[PDB]
Formats: structure tokens, C-alpha cells, sequence
């Protein structure tokens, strides 16, 4: 009856985009970090 | 397919031509201007 | 302010792989001939009991009028065996900052592995993007984003995101963010990376110009496999000698002696690996002629 | 505690971890002691 | 079984010495050999 | 008249086996300690990949008040591994004539091979008798009678009769007479033996102190198998170097370097055998310390 | 079949060169290397 | 004579003999030529 | 059997005693008369 | 009906003693040879 067990596959895709935003956020953090540390 | 052929062609050209290309650019420069010419014997032995 | 450029994420993971010894097995001969400072040719003969024996022929070209620095780009290097398996590397500088490397290995008349890498350098930070093993006809392939910033003159922090698509990946796409950092503490350069899966940490310790020591751990959180190494290098120009040897936490022990034999530019390498798990020892010896 | 520690030694990953982190930290102790060492000194 | 226990300790201590001495012959000994030979060379050169 | 003693039949058959190289595999360490001119002790460590790898401990005693010459008999020499396999040799002199050698190899707690041999040295001739692998409980065993006489100062001729008894022999007893001779005009020395069932010939030739060349053929008339070798030795004290290498008519090629490293009594040995039939190379390296 | 005959000759020329040069690397080359190095040492010593 | 000589080459012992006596006499020819040779002469 | 036992005994005595015998005759002679004694460390160290 | 195929075995023994007398005869020959050669 199921068309596809898509949910696990799309949740993995959701975690992939979550990894992307986390990768960006850590770059944003370190891009702020030296000012925050020297401030 | 256009790429179906061109990709195999270009990769075959890289595959066989890269060492030919390095050798060609080498003999294009040759030795230093004061040194004897790079005869192909210099590829074959010391 | 006025920080260094930190390098690149691959140079942190390689940071302690330079002193780790590279053992070989059987008898290997290499002859290098410098035809010009732009053009070098190398003939290498590999005889081994278990490593596939054979000749391979190598040539290197470097330098063109476009590129000013002593790096003397482009670099155009490749070596091929009589069976036709080609290894070749290409390196380019779209500018003084943006640098590019390309490498491909062909065997069985097929490209078995390839990667294209881009490396960009700022006064305080580095950014790089890599693509590897691409399918040309399909979306499938490997992609890696990497970032690294100097945060204090003794400390750098950064980030990495590897990605893959297609049938080689268990999920149709997967990616792994992983933090990276390095702390210098003078000699005691710490390095490591913490992933959403896996961990790696170098320790590196230059004792003196004559002695360099490092250590590693590796770990994987979905694969449940981990290893470590303790490795050292000795440099003895008083003895025309370098030695790299290390203990493996899987109890391989390796040492790769190499001697320069004279001012005459022969070097002799002796490679010993003992697998103490299997009581197995693999010897290699080989001569390099400059 | 052999009833405890053998339960690690018997289990591959837990032992692989102990081995790997053990030799690593031993390397850290050795390295911090080696910092003054030279083999054929100046 | 005391003798068998001594054969146990013997074979174990034999193996332990084997692993130690083979490992030293790889890791340290090549350095010792060339460093000793270079030191004696310097001695004979300075003698 | 007053001819040389010709040696013994085994010295003819060995005549060109001294320059034939003895290749080895893997890493072998040997330490020799001289405790007195009568007593020497040697520790040997062999790490090897397929050759059995381990340790064996050796000791040698020589000389007693009965024996005057610089040979300083008796000789009492043996070396044992921690598994308990013993090799040992005993040599004795009932006089200057009637010299005796004994050797036994014990492994798996069993005598696997042994021989006892006499030499009687009779001015212009030699007579020798050997017994080997004897059963103690049964008549079975090996016996060899050998005779060799100088016939002219350039030429010697002789004879040999090997014999065996018992279940190891296809006939309940078998023996093979075989003529032997040697000729020595100029630098060249010929040698060989003609049997009822086989033939062997050395050719040997000193070119100079730096270069010695020999050749062999072997043949068997009931086994239908034959081989040959061409082998040479280079001696280069100027290079602290000796090299033995030869072609085998089964197309193995072998070379065994030894380098004395210094007045300090290390010798490196480097052993290469390539089976060109199987494209198979076996490397060995080893250090002897005097 | 000319190309295939050239592939035949070529692969034979591989074996002939392979067997020759591997054999020389065993039999002669170790002598050549050390004899050359000793001669250059004598040259530099005499120079 | 390839019909003749191949009948030897095809047969193991006869070829083993030809190889062994061949390389042997080649060694004799070479050795009788090498008699004057030196490698690092005095 | 008399030999059935004595042969195995004597061969076991050779097997284990030969290196003992060589060592014993060695330490019987010892070092040269002017040299330091052959302590058993001479079996174990350089 | 045969007790033993002894004949081949005894012929081998006969050749063994033949090898012995030949071994002796060649020694006797070489023991005479230098006199015969100088004679
Ligand atoms: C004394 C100082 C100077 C010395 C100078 C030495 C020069 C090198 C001599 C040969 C070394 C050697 O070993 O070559 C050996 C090779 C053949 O080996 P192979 O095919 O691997 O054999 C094993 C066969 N497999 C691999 C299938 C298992 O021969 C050759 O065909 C190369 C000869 C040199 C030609 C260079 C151009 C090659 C272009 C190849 C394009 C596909
Ligand atoms: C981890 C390893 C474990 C195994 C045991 C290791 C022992 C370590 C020894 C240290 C010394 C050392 O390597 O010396 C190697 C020596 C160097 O000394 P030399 O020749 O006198 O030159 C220096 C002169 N000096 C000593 C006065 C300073 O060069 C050789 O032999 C050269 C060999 C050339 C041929 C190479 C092989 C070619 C292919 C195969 C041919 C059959
Ligand atoms: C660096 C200085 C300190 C050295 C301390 C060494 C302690 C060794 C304890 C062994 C425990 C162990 O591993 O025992 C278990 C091992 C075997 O299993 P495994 O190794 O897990 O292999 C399985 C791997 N899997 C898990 C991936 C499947 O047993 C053995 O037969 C091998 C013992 C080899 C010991 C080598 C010691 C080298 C010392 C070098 C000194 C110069
Ligand atoms: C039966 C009577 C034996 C008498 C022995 C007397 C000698 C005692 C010495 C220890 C022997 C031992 O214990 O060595 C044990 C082991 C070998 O063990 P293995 O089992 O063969 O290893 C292989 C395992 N196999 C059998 C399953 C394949 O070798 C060693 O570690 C080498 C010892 C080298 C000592 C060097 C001393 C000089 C150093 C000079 C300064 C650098
Ligand atoms: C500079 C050093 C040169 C070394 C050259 C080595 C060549 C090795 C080739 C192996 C091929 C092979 O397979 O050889 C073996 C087979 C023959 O035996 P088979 O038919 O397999 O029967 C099974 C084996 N039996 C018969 C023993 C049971 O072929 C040959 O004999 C043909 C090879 C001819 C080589 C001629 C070389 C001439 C050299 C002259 C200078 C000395």
C-alpha cells in the first residue's frame, strides 16, 4: 500500500541540510569569534 | 550522445596524451640556453 | 590582528602524517634525470614478491611565463607503466590567491579515481572546495567544503563539510559537518577534528632538528573502529641518515631507514614492517638515484 | 576488577578504544619527556 | 603442574622477549648501528 | 714423484660450490662475541616472511693440549633454538692423518640427519670413509667409500662408492661406483665425476684476485633431470665488498652482496634471488657483527 | 592483424627488456653502483 | 630444421640437457675470455 | 632392551648437553690469562 | 606359486658387488697408472 518509505530518506535529507546550516553557523561563529574574544 | 562520445574521446586524449604533453612542453623549452640540445637519447638513458 | 593564514584543513589532517613512515616491500629502483629546471624524467623499476612488479615511466614539466613566484606553476606531472596505467597531477593558479590542484589515476584503461580541488587564501583565513570521483553522465560524485580561520596567533579554528551523492552512498545523499582546530602552544602543536561521526587528533612535538615526535588517534562512531599511532622521525645530516618509525595501536611496528650514500646522489632505503599480530615481517630495499 | 576490565578487553571496539587512547596518551607522556632529547647532539 | 607452569612462564617470557627484541631491531637498532658507526668514525677521524 | 695430496672427493664436488652464492630471505641479525681464542658465542635473530623465523643460540669451543697445529683441534660447535632444535659438529684427529668429522642435526626432539666421516691423508693420495643417517636398531643407513690419488702434478684421478641399505632404498641395498678426476693446466681447473647414474662437472677459473668464475653441469641417468649454473665472485677489498651472483639453467638468477661497513666489524648482506620462470623475487638483508 | 602483430612484438619486447634489466639490476648493477661510488670517492679524494 | 629442433625443445629432459650444456659451454667461452679482466684495477 | 633404553638416554644427553658441554669447556679454559673472568654475563651481553 | 621374485633383487645385489669390484679395480688402476704413465 505504501508508495515509498520516503520518511527515513527525507529525514536523512533534512539532517543533510541541518549539517549545511551547522557548517555555515560554525563558520559564522568563528568569523565572529576573534572579535568576541578580543572585545 | 554528443557528450556520450565527446567525454570518452577527451578522456582517451588525456589518458594517452598527458605524458606526450609533458614531454612536448619539455622539449619546447629544451635544455637551458647554454646546455646541449635535449636529444631523445636524454629520455632513454643518462 | 595581523594573524597568519592558517593553512588548509587537509594540512591539519596531514600535519602528523609527514613523519609517519611509508614502508615498501621488495626491491625498487628509481633513476631521476633532470633535463632542465623545467623538465625532469624518472625511470622506476619495481620488483616485489607480492606488490605488482613492473616498470613505470615518469615525466614532469613546470613553469610558464605567466607565473612569477618560485613555485613556478603550472605543474604538469605524470608517470605511466607499459600496461598504460596513468597517474597524473595538474596544478594551476587562477590568481596569486586562488590555487587549483587536479589529480587522476587511470588503470585498466579506466579513470578509477580523480579529484579536483580549489584553494583560496586570505590574510587571516582559508577556504577550499573539492569535487572528486564525479560521474560525468550522472549527478553522482563527491564534494567537500572546507573552512579554516586563524583565531589567535597560537590558535586556529575551522570547519569542514564532506558530501556525496549516488549509489556509492547508502543514503541518496550524505554529508558530515566536522569542526577543526589547531593549538600551537609553541612546540606542542595539537590538532584534531570532531565530526558528527568520527574523531581524529594529532599530537606533534618537534624535540629538535634531529628528532620529531607525534601521535594520532582515529575513531569512528557509526563504524565502531578506532586506531592510533605513535611515530617519530630522526634527521641526521651528520650521518646522511633519516629514519621514520612508529608503533601502531594494531601492533604493526614499522621503520623506514634511508641513507644517502655519498655526495654522489644515491640514496638507499630499507623498509621494515612487522605485524606483531601475525608475527609477519615484510622487507623492502631500494635505490634512488638523483 | 578483572570482572570489570576483562569485560572491556573481551569487547573489540571498547578494547580498540582503550588500546588507541592508551598508546596515544603514552605518546603524549613520552613526547613531553623527549622534548629535551638529541641523539647525536650539536 | 609446577613444571608445566614453569613451561608456561618460560614460553610466555620467551615470546615477550621475541616481540621486544624484534621490535627494537626495527625501531631503535638501525639508529643505534649507524649512530655508533658514525661516532666511531668521528673517533677514528679525531684520533 | 712426491706429488701433492689431492684433497678429498667432497672437495672436488665442492670445488666450485664456494663461489656459488648462498641467498637468504628476510631480515637476519647475527652477533658474534669472542670470549677467548678457544671459546666464541653468537646470537642470531632471523625475521623472515616464509622462511621459519626465530632465534638460535650458538657456542663454539676449540683446542686442547693434545693438538699442536694451528687447526687447534678438537672443534666442538653447536647452536640451539629455544624450541630445542640442535645443530652440532664434532671434529677430531686420531693423528694428523685419520682426521674425523661428525655432524648431527636434531629437530622436533629427533635426530633428523647425521653423518660421521674419516679422512686419511696419505701424501700423494687420500682415502675417506663416511657413514650417515644410521639406524641404531636396524642395519639401515648410508655408507660412502671414496678414493682420490694425484697422478700428475697437474692431474688427479680417483673413485667413489656410495652405498645405502634398507627401506629408504628402493632395492634392499644399492651402491654407485663413480670415477672422479681433476685437471689444472694454467688458471683453469676442470673437475667432474662420471657415475653409473649421473654426471657432474665444474669448470673453474680465477681471472684475478678480484674475479673468480666457474660453471657447473649436473645430470642423472635414472632420474632424467639435469641442471647447470654459471656463477662468479667479485672480491673488492678496496670497496669492502664481495659479490656472488650466477645464472641458473632453470633461469633463477641470484646475487648476494656483502658489505663490511667499517673497520668496525659490521657486515651488511643483501640477497636477491629472482626466479624468472615465475617472475618471483625474494629479497633478504642482514647484519653480521663480529 | 598488423597492429596485433605489433602488439605481439611489443609485449615480447616488454618481456625481453624486463628480464634483461631486472637480471642486470641483480647480477651487475650492485657491482657497478659500488664500483662507481668507490671510484668517485677516489676521484674526490685525489681531487 | 625447426621440425627437428622443436622436437627437442618440446621434450623436457632433452631441452633441460640442451639448456644446461648450452649455458655451461657459454660459461666456458666467457670464462676463457674473462681471464684478463679486472674491475677496480690496481 | 639394554640398547633400547641406553641409546635413547645417550642421545637425549647429547641433545641437551652439547651446548652445555661447549659452554663448560669454554668456562673451563675461561678468558685469556690476562683478561677479566668470563662472567655468565658474557653469554648475555656485548 | 612363487616364493619370491628374488631374481631381480639378487641381480641388483650382483651389480652391487660388481660396483664394489669396479671401485676396487679403478683404485688399482690409478694405483698403477702413474708408473704406467712414467713407464
Ligand atoms: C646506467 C644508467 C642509465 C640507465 C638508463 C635506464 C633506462 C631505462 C631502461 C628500461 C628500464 C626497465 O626496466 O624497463 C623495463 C620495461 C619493460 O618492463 P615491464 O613492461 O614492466 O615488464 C613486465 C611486464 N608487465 C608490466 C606487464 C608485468 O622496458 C620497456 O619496455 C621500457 C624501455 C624504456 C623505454 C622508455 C619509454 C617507455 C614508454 C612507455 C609507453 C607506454
Ligand atoms: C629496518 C631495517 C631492519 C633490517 C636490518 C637493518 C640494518 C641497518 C644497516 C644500516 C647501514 C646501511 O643501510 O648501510 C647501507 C650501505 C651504506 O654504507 P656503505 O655501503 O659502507 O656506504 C657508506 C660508507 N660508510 C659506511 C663508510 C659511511 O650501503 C649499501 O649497502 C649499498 C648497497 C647498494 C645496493 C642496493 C641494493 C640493490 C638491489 C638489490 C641487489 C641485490
Ligand atoms: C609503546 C611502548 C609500550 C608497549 C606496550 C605493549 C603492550 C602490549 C599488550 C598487548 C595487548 C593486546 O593487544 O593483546 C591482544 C593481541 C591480539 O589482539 P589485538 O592486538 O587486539 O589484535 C586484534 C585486532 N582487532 C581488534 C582489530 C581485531 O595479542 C597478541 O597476540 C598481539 C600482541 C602484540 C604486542 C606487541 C607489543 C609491541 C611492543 C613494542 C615495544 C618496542
Ligand atoms: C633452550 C635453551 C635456550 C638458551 C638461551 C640462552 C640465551 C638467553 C637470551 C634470551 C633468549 C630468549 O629467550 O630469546 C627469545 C626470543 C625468541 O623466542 P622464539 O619463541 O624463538 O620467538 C619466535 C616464536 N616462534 C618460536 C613461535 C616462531 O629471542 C629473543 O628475544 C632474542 C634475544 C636476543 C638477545 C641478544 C643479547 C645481546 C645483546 C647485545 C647488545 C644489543
Ligand atoms: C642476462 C640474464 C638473462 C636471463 C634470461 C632468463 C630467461 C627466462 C625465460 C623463462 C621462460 C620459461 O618459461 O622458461 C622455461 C620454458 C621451458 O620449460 P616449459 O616448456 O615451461 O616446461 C616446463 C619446465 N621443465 C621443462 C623444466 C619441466 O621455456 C624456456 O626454457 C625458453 C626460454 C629461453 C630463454 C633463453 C635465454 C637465453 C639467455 C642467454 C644469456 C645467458
Amino acid at each position: 500500500s505504501q508508495p515509498d518509505p520516503a520518511e527515513e530518506q527525507k529525514r536523512v535529507a533534512a539532517e543533510v541540510r541541518f549539517n549545511f546550516i551547522l557548517f555555515g553557523a560554525v563558520i559564522a561563529a568563528v568569523r565572529l569569534a576573534p572579535i568576541v574574544l578580543k572585545h | 550522445d554528443r557528450l556520450g562520445f565527446v567525454v570518452g574521446v577527451v578522456q582517451t586524449g588525456f589518458h594517452w596524451g598527458f605524458v606526450p604533453l609533458v614531454l612536448y612542453l619539455g622539449f619546447m623549452k629544451g635544455a637551458e640556453p647554454g646546455m646541449p640540445p635535449l636529444n631523445l637519447f636524454s629520455l632513454l638513458w643518462q | 590582528a595581523a594573524l597568519e593564514n592558517p593553512g588548509t584543513v587537509e594540512e591539519l589532517h596531514k600535519k602528523c602524517k609527514d613523519i609517519q613512515a611509508i614502508t615498501f616491500e621488495g626491491a625498487k629502483i628509481m633513476l631521476n634525470k633532470g633535463l632542465s629546471n623545467h623538465f625532469q624524467v624518472s625511470h622506476t623499476i619495481n620488483m616485489s614478491n607480492v606488490v605488482p612488479s613492473g616498470y613505470r615511466f615518469g615525466a614532469t614539466y613546470v613553469g610558464t611565463k605567466e607565473f612569477s613566484p618560485t613555485e613556478a606553476f603550472p605543474v604538469l606531472l605524470g608517470d605511466i607503466d607499459p600496461a598504460g596505467n596513468l597517474n597524473a597531477n595538474v596544478i594551476h593558479q587562477f590568481s596569486a590567491r586562488l590555487r587549483c590542484k587536479f589529480a587522476s589515476q587511470i588503470q585498466e584503461s579506466k579513470v578509477v579515481a580523480s579529484q579536483l580541488t580549489t584553494d583560496y587564501r586570505g590574510s587571516d583565513y582559508t577556504l577550499s572546495l573539492t569535487v572528486a570521483n564525479p560521474s560525468i553522465f550522472t549527478n553522482s560524485g563527491v564534494v567537500v567544503g572546507q573552512y579554516l580561520q586563524s583565531v589567535t596567533p597560537a590558535l586556529a579554528l575551522g570547519s569542514e563539510l564532506a558530501y556525496q551523492f549516488g549509489p556509492n552512498v547508502p543514503g541518496r545523499q550524505i554529508a558530515i559537518m566536522s569542526v577543526v582546530g589547531r593549538y600551537t602552544a609553541g612546540s606542542s602543536v595539537w590538532s584534531g577534528t570532531l565530526g558528527q561521526s568520527g574523531l581524529h587528533v594529532c599530537y606533534y612535538q618537534k624535540a629538535s632538528d634531529q628528532l620529531q615526535i607525534g601521535a594520532e588517534v582515529e575513531t569512528s562512531l557509526r563504524m565502531q573502529e578506532s586506531v592510533a599511532t605513535l611515530a617519530y622521525q630522526i634527521d641526521l645530516p651528520k650521518a646522511n641518515l633519516v629514519f621514520r618509525g612508529g608503533i601502531d595501536s594494531n601492533w604493526q611496528i614499522f621503520g623506514v631507514l634511508e641513507k644517502r650514500l655519498a655526495p654522489l646522489p644515491f640514496t638507499l632505503a630499507l623498509s621494515g614492517r612487522m605485524n606483531h599480530v601475525k608475527n609477519n615481517f615484510r622487507l623492502g630495499c631500494g635505490l634512488m638515484i638523483g | 576488577p578483572l570482572s570489570i576490565v576483562r569485560s572491556i578487553y573481551n569487547n573489540e571496539f571498547q578494547w580498540m578504544l582503550v588500546k588507541s587512547y592508551g598508546l596515544f596518551f603514552l605518546g603524549v607522556r613520552l613526547a613531553k619527556e623527549f622534548v629535551g632529547v638529541e641523539l647525536m647532539p650539536s | 603442574a609446577t613444571v608445566k607452569s614453569v613451561k608456561g612462564f618460560y614460553s610466555f617470557s620467551c615470546n615477550a622477549s621475541w616481540i621486544f627484541f624484534t621490535s627494537a631491531v626495527i625501531l631503535f637498532a638501525p639508529v643505534i648501528f649507524e649512530t655508533e658507526r658514525a661516532q666511531m668514525e668521528e673517533l677514528h677521524k679525531s684520533q
